[PDB]
């Protein structure tokens, strides 16, 4: 009945995704980076005032245990998209193989979502691009952009927003296929450290690894099978030491 | 009936029909156009608007809507000049009304094109007014200003009220000494409750919004004050110190490098001042003038058209240099003393782009003080005399000793850009917008000889020739046009000799050095250096002759 | 909006079909004793993952693969639609899918988001490739449409025409899996927009049958291998 | 040449707070045959006129019965007369069976009004396009009730709906002592009525076949005549 | 260079602000004149009903509508719309009392009235109510008075005016509040309703009229709203006679 | 006009939503400027009133709405749209305290109220309400609390967050305290010293005195939302009027 | 000529300022550019008769029947055959079987007659309102115990007339000018069948015969019956002597 939302124009081009892509080349930086033995995804926090509390903003999110995730765009469209990756990993894969999908599977549902959104009438296509970064016992360590389109892509390095094309060629200039953890964080602060809007310190900035297993996490002592969370945000104060590193 | 049409159109103005409100203005400046804002009453005790026009006006649309035509309807010639005389007593409540519609579209989401449509309306008013009127207007405009409740959202029309402050110091050099004062003293007040301290790229935060008013205010009136700045220029270059040390935020560092470049341009540009619809207040037209003489033989008449223009005085000259090499000398000595111990900081690029930024906008304004053919000095029958001040010769050029010290400055913030290209590349080669702001710096240094190529086409004070010519031009009528429109048609000639002057030249050794490191930024691997860069190669080579051998190679 | 042109065609088809003639160009090729699926791939970024395992083909089952030229993201719908039915006929019936069964299964799935006015078509054609008892190795393409057709060789997305005379002037009836390896990446290098052909701009898979009576096997082929079929062929970007 | 942009949706307002669909609802009332209503203290009327398109056509219908205690006449539009008259039916029908009354008339109308209002509040319909005098008699004496489509009623001792109805409304008006009165001699109130539409023919005529009557009061429940039974009427 | 914003119901204007709720006012803006009084111990609604033709029935066609039992309502504009807002208001009352075995606070029928009401600016599907409703009434709290917008809006007010002598009305009303400050008797409030009234129809002087009274008083009336009739009236309309013929 | 892109929530070329943008203006259509701060123990909230016609009644002009014991909450905006937020929010609070037995932290219902206004900023037939919602209470988790949500589904914490028409003076105001203290509360033990602290600012930012009808208060203590009675404002104001 | 358009035209569900629904109204206008279809009732019996149009060869007639049987005593002429013409005949079909299996007797014609209008204001099968056309002009005939012999013309309307005679189709205004100067209430069955012939005659242009002309009657007694194309032409010879006896 004349009903739907981004449908072809006549060069054989969807055109709401289009100004979908608009607004996420509109945020605040982030970008993700692999290395050979763990991940880093980074962003700045943008405060709306000096007196809002940006602990309580936070940009960088874990999905499973060994899987994070960051945005570029439109926050409230990332808040609900992180919820719904979170009841995925649990619902479709965790309670019928007891252990939690790798990153290939939950950034193709998170995709999925996202699909279905251009695909609809009486809904707009989300706002946000969707850096998703992990780890996996077959796979190993891996990095993945997803789009309002619901095009998701397997990545070495990336980044998504406003300085996202000098990023993206500084990610192009730095990255080699034997960078470890501790060399692929402090690419990742060099490259925030020219995207950034506002001051550069451990307040504003949002940073998190997938590395090794940290034992001292899972919370319980007793079961080694249970290796711990591979996941991890950097305190303020470890991303203030590296910052007097830099 | 025109007048009570004027007011009612005024007070219709709508903050949510933007069609509406663009077709209202249509009306309000075609009126102000043909249209003397000035009382014409005798001292006649017994006329009013109230008492004699609008029981006629009442008379006459009830006669014409009854089916009668107006062939019909009897009035005395007493009477209806009456009425007309009482219709001229009606304009100081309509501009109150104005002034406050004008502040509430300061707020609104407005396309470009309908904020110039404003701006030319409100300076179309005011060339129309009588100084009677326009005094009221002026009090009326400054009141409001300081007294408003009108700058709240995240991006306001600064130009719907800054435009205007600056049409009034283009009528009234006198305005400029309180209103340039009392905006220097607003700055100063918001610099210290804490505005422009707190870091933001991109985007001037809502903290900021009073402090960007009052200093678009300032260059607005700056680049209208023309001869009155020479009785405060010593406390504004002591203010610019002060502007240039205490705000580091880097999209005010645009705004606030801009002061100079208005503070310059009006000493040394030549442009028209009296755009009036009758001059004066005391020129022969009889108060039977309420067409602008827009069919009348003496439209023509030289006594009515005695335009009156800033030609720059020696004592406006000698400022502008003494302005610009104090704050190129200022800029030089604050870059090189960070050139010794770089940091890595957020603070140290955005302190170097901020001079950087000002010794461009002390290249653009001081623009037409430099000289294309200077290098060539160590026949040429130029057919368009664009006015320059040192003369039109040679012989008279290099006779001063101001040409000289104005050619050197140009040469030693080129040499710096060299330095600061060495430096950049160096030590943050990496950092685009610094790279950007030096690619502007190149971009205005090449291009803005003689000349002002940068804020050329951006809306300023001056009334467009091309809006007043679809308002005043009629098919297979000759020249139907009012005094405004002659005076601006003069203006443009003037500037069209100006933009029509040839800048293209032979290099010599600093165009190359430069030119060879524009090519090497074209080549640079960041697409937001090579995208400027070549923009900049292109504008480049139309400034240099044989400068596409040198690129190819 | 799905409503016809007033020559009785489908406005969102046809610009459907504009989408998929820029979308990367896929041949498949028929042999006596096996298929051939080549995919070109732009590779225009360094650090997009290459040795990823799929982007342009795919397994469907066993003995069933794809070419895709399209968005991906609608592909990927599709496939898993075709995998579901897959498996379901092989619960239902103890026995593998038949080809024209599925192939036309995507193709009446295609044509219902081609009719109703809530849904955008599908931007993807797909070159299908298997074998069952039924017919033997088959080769079918289908298009935004809804069409589908069966084919000795095809091509699909962008290059189609000058693809199609190349393969019609080199296709013979009685050729071996080997010749169809030559021949596909021969047509791909005198079709290809990018200079030269190369083991991570190329896609590659085969259907043979192996030494063993009961087997087909569906080798997609990993870059390593990819590498040697281009040394040994000739195109042969070697040290 | 005055084109208005805010008469294409029921839901729309003017500027100035018209509902012009609404307005342009009642307009459809005009293009209906006269019906006159009226009452006395014990007695409700209906007279019609009811037109045909060719000789040899049957007349339409004009009165309806939803109960022994009440019915309506329909000026306006006759497909959408049998929508509002089939749920006045059904609610009569749900009053005696879920609360062993009868529909008081006052009663029929907010129900009329509620449903009428519903079709000008919500997008994907139209207004109704007709007009209902409804006629009953209850424990609260006879009542006469003019259903106007906007959603709204109104009690009244008579009126006229219909083209050219200011005649017979303006004989009413100048003979409402009359007719008010009338009570136990019916026939009267039905001469009554007769004057007041006989007042909208202009040098048309009643006849046998062109009219009908309806009464209903006190123990007399409601009923309708036609042929020789309006005869004794002319 | 166009303004469809006001065409529809889901829709904000550049200033942020719906359009048809500020058409839906205009429609109470033509309505007939009504206001309401809050005593020290009640509340009085009166109506100035214009009579178009003498066949408008006598005493059957009523513009104040008793919403539950201790609660008054008395509305203007678009009259359908009034009815749908005053039977839902009566299903409000009649599920609180059922429910919580009390009558519903005025405070509390005025929240479930104004929620009612705001839905319908939500969703372009439906058009906001083009009717004002003055209501009010006495509970445990004693006297309270409301008015309710098309837009939702409601307040508690010590008089309340509606219709199209809203301004005549006002300015009166604010004389009692001001001559009142403590506040006026039940009694003063009908006398001093039926001058307001009389006052208000001075705009429309050829359209003859009838005046309808209520009550709800805690001493007059025992706390139930009720109708003001025969003698009571009859004081009323000689006062406001006698006032308004100020000779 | 653009066609849709400027009457339903769909993506401009630009990419802005113009349903959005619009009912942020909406939010200023009260004229009243509100204030929240916090103290050791507590969090306060002071709004301006605004009765100019003689004839309503203030008692029934406010607001400040209590959400549950322990949270509460002013609105900026129509009251209509700030009495249906309201509603949601006492309904949130309930039925979270029912499924996870615990009282629903500030927190938690911002994230709520903030994820039913990305709906309405992505579903083309819903609009997002015209108000700005300032929860505020003592968390045993977070001790006094701010957090704020607007018409675009955006949420964050706070210390001192403030929404009105004349708000950044007012908040300007309050950076440079900050800014000079250095602590992020006010280092008051009694909430008494921490409302006329907040009428104190509100009175130096807004340029005007208050009478104590005037004036809003609200008290966030542990388990206590509560709104002050015009007698206990007149209370602080003396303390202010004796202090200077 | 001159453009003669208003604004009210062409609007669905929507009053013009008479209140004039225009969707409706130039439905019903189809009545003249169909094939002539006439009915004649009668105390003996209701006569039927549309003019064909002649056929290619090989279009076998039960295709194109224009007289048609609903049930034994009731029958429709159409002035054009549509789907919708179909579809409310098999409705018409389906209502009078189960009309006659739930009430154990036979649909009266006013009944199935109002049943076929139902369906139309439905627009087939949220309110059932009279805003848009269904269909087509029926001449729907029958006999029944109570209202004995009637012609119905149903509209698209969702209403009708009962006619003592009616003509739909390209001879409307000539044929019922001729009907109403001509019917009485004394017509016999023979002289309705000549009547119906000598008005087919004047509209259809060609010379009147057994091959462009079809007639039918409902009688009580022998039910509906469509006409032998023999019985149309010794009734057309007929007409020729009795015009020829002037």
């Amino acid at each position: 009945y004349s009903f739907s939302l981004t449908t072809f124009s006549p060069s054989g081009k969807l055109g709401q995704i289009d100004y979908a892509l608009t607004a996420v080349k509109q945020g605040v930086t982030s970008l993700g980076i692999k290395a050979t033995n763990g991940v880093v995804i980074a962003t700045e926090k943008k405060s709306s005032s000096p007196l809002a509390m940006s602990e309580t903003l936070s940009k960088v999110s874990l999905l499973t245990p060994d899987i994070g995730a960051v945005y570029s765009g439109m926050g409230p469209d990332y808040r609900v998209l992180v919820d719904k990756s979170r009841k995925v990993a649990h619902t479709s894969y965790k309670r019928i193989y007891g252990e939690y999908p790798p990153t290939k599977l939950l950034v193709s549902e998170v995709a999925k979502i996202m699909q279905e959104a251009t695909q609809s009438g009486g809904v707009r296509p989300f706002g946000v691009s969707l850096l998703i970064a992990g780890h996996d016992e077959f796979n190993g360590f891996s990095l993945y952009q997803v789009d309002p389109s619901g095009s998701y892509f397997p990545w070495k390095a990336t980044a998504i927003g406003k300085g996202s094309v000098a990023a993206k060629t500084f990610l192009e200039k730095r990255w080699n296929d034997e960078l470890e953890l501790e060399d692929a964080i402090h690419i990742a602060l060099l490259t925030l450290k020219e995207s950034v809007e506002g001051e550069f310190n451990g307040d504003t900035i949002e940073l998190a690894i997938i590395g090794d297993e940290n034992p001292d996490l899972l919370g319980y002592t007793g079961i080694p099978t249970d290796k711990g969370p591979r996941f991890r945000k950097l305190t303020s104060q470890e991303i203030n030491d590296r910052l007097e590193a830099l | 009936h025109i007048t009570n049409v004027l007011s009612m159109l005024v007070s219709k103005l709508d903050m949510n029909d933007t069609n509406l409100t663009s077709n209202l203005i249509n009306g309000i400046v075609s009126i102000a156009a043909f249209i003397p804002i000035q009382d014409l009453t005798g001292e006649d005790d017994y006329i009013s608007f109230e008492s004699d026009t609008l029981p006629l006006v009442q008379q006459h649309f009830y006669h014409i809507k009854c089916g009668e035509s107006s062939k019909t309807f009897r009035v005395d010639d007493e009477l209806l000049n009456n009425a007309f005389k009482a219709s001229t007593t009606v304009f100081q409540s309509m501009l109150k009304v104005y002034v406050e519609k004008i502040f509430q579209l300061v707020d609104v989401d407005l396309e470009d094109s309908l904020v110039t449509k404003i701006n030319q309306t409100t300076m179309i008013l005011q060339e129309s007014m009588d100084d009677k009127i326009f005094n009221y207007f002026a009090s009326l405009l400054q009141r409001n200003f300081w007294s408003n409740d009108s700058f709240k959202e995240k991006d306001p029309n600064y130009e719907l009220v800054t435009i205007p402050l600056a049409a009034l110091v283009r009528r009234n050099n006198g305005l400029s000494k309180e209103l340039v004062r009392t905006l220097l003293f607003h700055i100063k007040e918001q610099i210290k409750r804490g505005a422009g301290s707190v870091r933001s790229t991109s985007e001037i935060q809502q903290r900021d919004v009073k402090l960007v008013l009052y200093l678009t205010a300032l260059n607005d009136v700056l680049r209208q004050c023309h001869e009155s700045l020479l009785e405060y220029s010593d406390e504004l270059i002591t203010f610019m110190k002060y502007l240039y040390d205490n705000v580091t935020n880097p999209p005010l560092d645009v705004i606030t490098s801009i002061v100079i470049h208005s503070a310059l341009a009006t000493l040394c540009t030549t442009e028209i001042t009296d755009c009036r619809l009758f001059p004066e207040d005391s020129k022969i037209p009889e108060k039977d003038r309420w067409g602008g003489l827009q069919f009348d033989p003496r439209r023509f008449d030289k006594q009515h058209l005695s335009f009156q223009w800033h030609v720059p005085s020696s004592d406006e000259i000698t400022l502008s240099i003494s302005i610009l090499e104090s704050l190129s000398e200022y800029c030089i000595n604050n870059v090189e003393e960070l050139m010794k111990a770089p940091r890595h900081d957020s603070e140290y690029g955005d302190m170097i782009q901020k001079y950087v930024l000002v010794m461009t906008h002390t290249l653009s304004g001081s623009s037409l003080l430099f000289d294309p053919d200077f290098n060539k000095y160590r026949r040429d029958l130029d057919i368009y005399t664009c006015n320059y001040y040192f003369g039109n010769t040679t012989e008279e050029k290099l006779q001063n000793p101001q040409y000289l010290q104005v050619h050197r400055v140009r040469a030693r913030i080129g040499h710096f850009f060299h330095k600061l290209y060495v430096f950049l590349s160096t030590n943050f080669e990496n950092n685009t917008n610094m790279f950007q702001i030096l690619l502007h710096g190149l971009k205005v240094w090449f291009t803005d000889l003689g000349q002002e190529t940068v804020f050329n086409e951006d809306p300023n004070a001056f009334i467009d020739v091309d809006f007043l010519e679809n308002v005043q031009s009629l098919s297979h009528v000759n020249e139907p046009f009012t005094r405004t429109n002659f005076a601006i048609r003069a203006n443009s000639l003037h500037q069209s000799r100006v933009l029509l002057h040839s800048t293209n030249r032979k290099a010599s050794k600093l165009e190359n050095l430069l030119l060879v490191d524009i090519i090497q930024l074209a080549t640079s691997l960041y697409p937001d250096i090579y995208k400027p860069a070549q923009g900049t190669l292109v504008h480049c080579m139309k400034q240099l002759v044989g400068s596409y051998g040198v690129v190819i190679n | 909006t799905t409503i016809f042109s007033p020559e009785g065609r489908l406005y969102q088809v046809e610009y459907a079909l504009e989408s998929i003639s820029h979308a990367g160009t896929a041949i498949g090729i028929m042999a006596s004793d096996g298929i051939v699926l080549a995919a070109e791939r732009k590779v225009t970024s360094t650090l997009l993952e290459q040795d990823t395992s799929t982007e342009k083909l795919y397994k469907l089952n066993d003995k069933i693969a794809v070419a895709v030229a399209g968005l991906t993201a609608d592909a990927e719908i599709l496939i898993n639609t075709a995998r579901i039915h897959a498996q379901n006929y092989l619960k239902t019936y103890n026995e593998d899918i038949p080809v024209e069964i599925l192939v036309r299964r995507l193709s009446d799935i295609k044509q219902g988001y081609t009719q109703h006015g809530g849904l955008r078509p599908f931007g993807v054609s797909f070159i299908y490739a298997g074998y069952d008892d039924r017919y033997g190795y088959q080769l079918y393409t289908s298009n935004p449409s809804g069409n589908y057709t069966g084919w000795k060789a095809i091509s699909v997305g962008a290059n189609t025409s000058a693809a199609q005379t190349l393969l019609q002037m080199d296709y013979k009836d009685d050729m071996k899996v080997d010749d169809a390896i030559e021949l596909a990446l021969k047509t791909l290098s005198k079709t290809t927009d990018s200079s030269a052909l190369t083991y991570d701009r190329l896609e590659f898979a085969t259907i043979r049958k192996g030494a063993n009576d009961g087997e087909v096997y569906q080798k997609i082929f990993k870059p390593q291998e990819i590498k040697d079929i281009l040394v040994k062929t000739g195109i042969t970007k070697k040290d | 040449m005055f084109r208005n942009n805010y008469d294409g949706d029921t839901v729309t307002f003017s500027p100035t707070g018209r509902l012009f669909q609404v307005e342009y609802a009642l307009e459809a009332i005009k293009q209906g045959s006269v019906t006159v209503g009226l009452r006395s203290n014990t007695h409700a009327v209906l007279v019609a006129l009811k037109r045909n398109a060719d000789e040899l056509s049957s007349y339409q219908k004009k009165i309806i019965k939803c109960d022994e205690h009440m019915g309506l006449s329909l000026a306006g539009l006759a497909p959408d007369a049998r929508v509002l008259s089939n749920y006045l039916r059904q609610q009569c029908n749900y009053s005696s069976l879920v609360f062993n009354r009868k529909l008081a008339v006052e009663r029929a109308g907010h129900l009329l009004c509620d449903k009428a209002q519903k079709n000008t509040q919500s997008y994907g319909g139209r207004p109704y396009g007709v007009g209902l005098l409804i006629i009953g008699y209850d424990k609260s004496g006879a009542h006469l009730l003019e259903f106007q489509p906007s959603g709204n009623v109104t009690e009244l001792y008579g009126t006229a709906i219909g083209a050219r109805s200011q005649g017979a409304k303006t004989y009413l008006e100048r003979t409402l002592d009359t007719f008010i009165k009338i009570d136990g001699n019916p026939d009267e109130l039905i001469k009554a009525g007769v004057e007041a539409i006989s007042q909208s023919l202009r040098d048309e005529s009643l006849t046998v076949d062109n009219l009908s009557i309806a009464i209903v009061g006190k123990d007399t429940p409601f009923t309708i005549y036609d042929g020789e039974a309006v005869a004794k009427y002319i | 260079i166009g303004t469809g914003y006001d065409l529809s119901n889901s829709v904000f204007s550049p200033d942020g602000r719906n359009f048809q709720v500020e058409y839906a006012v205009k429609a109470v803006e033509n309505g007939t004149t009504s206001i309401g009084i809050k005593c020290n111990d009640g509340v009085v609604f009166a109506v100035e009903k214009l009579i178009t033709s003498k066949l408008l029935v006598p005493q059957k066609n009523v513009k104040i509508q008793v919403v539950d039992r201790h609660i008054g309502c008395v509305y203007s504009g678009l009259i359908p719309d009034g009815r749908h807002l005053v039977n839902r208001g009566r299903e409000e009352a009649a599920s609180f009392k059922k429910l919580y075995k009390t009558p519903i606070p005025i405070p509390a029928f005025a929240d479930r009235l104004g929620q009612y009401v705001q839905a319908h600016t939500l969703y372009n599907s439906v058009r906001p109510f083009g009717v004002s409703t003055i209501f009010g009434g006495v509970d445990k709290n004693g006297a309270h008075l409301y008015m309710l917008e098309p837009s939702g809006s409601y307040w508690g007010y010590k008089g309340a005016a509606t219709g199209k002598g809203r301004q005549s009305a006002k300015a009166e009303l604010e004389k009692l509040v001001d001559h009142h400050p403590e506040g006026l008797s039940a009694r003063e409030a009908v006398k001093q309703a039926a001058k307001i009234i009389y006052l208000a129809h001075e705009d429309n002087k050829e359209k003859d009229f009838e005046l309808e009274i209520s009550w709800c008083s805690l001493s007059e009336t025992n706390g139930l709203h009720k109708f003001v009739k025969g003698d009571l009236l009859q004081e009323a309309i000689d006062f406001a006679q006698k006032e308004i013929n100020g000779d | 006009a653009a066609g849709y892109d400027r009457h339903i929530t769909i993506f401009s070329p630009e990419g802005r939503l113009y349903q959005v943008e619009y009912a942020f203006k909406a939010t200023n259509q009260t004229n009243i400027n509100s204030l929240a701060v916090r103290g050791k123990d507590c969090t306060v909230v002071i709004s301006q009133k605004k009765v100019p016609d003689k004839l309503l009644d203030p008692t029934t002009v406010s607001y400040i709405f209590c959400i549950s014991r322990t949270i509460g909450m002013v609105v900026n905006g129509p009251i209509p749209d700030a009495r249906n937020a309201a509603l949601r929010a006492k309904a949130e609070a309930a039925e979270f305290r029912y499924k996870y037995g615990y009282d629903m932290p500030c927190d938690v219902l911002a994230k709520r109220m903030a994820n039913l206004s990305q709906i309405y900023t992505q579903r083309a037939y819903m609009r997002p309400l015209g108000v700005i919602l300032t929860f505020v209470s003592v968390d045993e988790e977070l001790g006094p609390s701010i957090y704020k949500t607007d018409p675009a589904g955006y949420y964050v914490g706070y210390k001192a967050t403030a929404t009105g028409p004349k708000q950044q003076e007012i908040t300007t105001n309050l950076e440079n305290h900050f800014k000079k203290s250095k602590i992020d509360h006010i280092n008051e033990e009694s909430w008494e010293k921490v409302v006329e602290f907040a009428i104190t600012h509100m009175i130096d930012a807004l340029g005007t005195e208050f009478s104590k009808n005037d004036l809003e208060v609200g008290v966030a203590t542990k388990d206590k939302f509560f709104t002050l009675s015009a007698e206990n404002i007149e209370e602080r104001l003396v303390a202010i009027a004796e202090q200077d | 000529m001159f453009l003669t358009r208003s604004e009210y035209d062409r609007g669905v569900s929507t009053f013009s300022p008479e209140g004039r629904l225009f969707q409706v109204e130039y439905s019903l206008e189809a009545i003249k550019l169909g094939s002539t279809a006439i009915g004649i009732a009668t105390k003996e019996g209701v006569v039927l008769g549309v003019e064909k149009r002649a056929t290619s060869p090989l279009l076998e007639s039960d295709s194109i029947e224009k007289i048609v049987e609903i049930d034994r005593h009731i029958g429709c002429a159409m002035s054009g055959l549509t789907a919708d013409a179909r579809s409310m005949i098999e409705h018409a079909r389906t209502a009078a079987v189960t009309h006659n299996l739930y009430y154990d007797e036979d649909i009266n014609v006013e009944s199935l007659t109002q049943s076929v209008c139902d369906l139309a204001l439905r627009f087939g099968e949220e309110e059932r309102l009279m805003s848009r056309p269904f269909g087509v002009a029926l001449l729907i005939a029958g006999h029944d115990a109570d209202d004995g012999y009637q012609l119905f013309h149903a509209e698209p309307s969702g209403t009708f007339y009962r006619y003592n005679a009616k003509a739909i189709g390209s001879g409307s205004e000539g044929a019922q000018a001729e009907l109403l100067n001509e019917w009485h209430s004394s017509l016999t069955l023979k002289e309705a069948e000549l009547l119906v012939l000598k008005i087919l005659k004047q509209v259809m242009e060609e010379k009147l015969d057994e091959n462009n002309a079809q007639l039918s009657c409902i009688t009580k007694q022998d039910g509906f019956k469509i006409y032998d194309n023999e019985k149309t032409a010794e009734l057309i010879k007929e007409l020729k002597e009795k015009e020829a006896a002037e």
